[PDB]
């Protein structure tokens, strides 16, 4: 279940371990894009929210 | 007209001119060539 066209999918993630690498590496997505660098490079970095 | 390297395995040494254009693995996919998903052509 995802946000309808009248809402944006904005789900806060906090106080947790972010497996950014698996999100990039996984074949379950049809496509992946990133503004900066790949999630496998972001894999051990800390973020606000 | 002009192409620039965006995807490279490692950083260059001063005054190095490395011009191989082979398509290669970025992510989890065990390939070379086969551009798509997680293998890419190095220049744009």
């Amino acid at each position: 279940r995802f946000a309808s066209v009248y809402a944006w999918n904005r789900k806060r993630i906090s106080n947790c371990v972010a497996d950014y690498s698996v999100l990039y590496n996984s074949a379950s997505f049809s496509t992946f894009k990133c503004y900066g660098v790949s999630p496998t490079k972001l894999n051990d970095l800390c973020f606000t929210n | 007209n002009y192409l620039y390297r965006l995807f490279r395995k490692s950083n260059l040494k001063p005054f190095e001119r490395d011009i191989s254009t082979e398509i290669y693995q970025a992510g989890s996919t065990p390939c070379n060539g086969v551009e798509g998903f997680n293998c890419y052509f190095p220049l744009q």
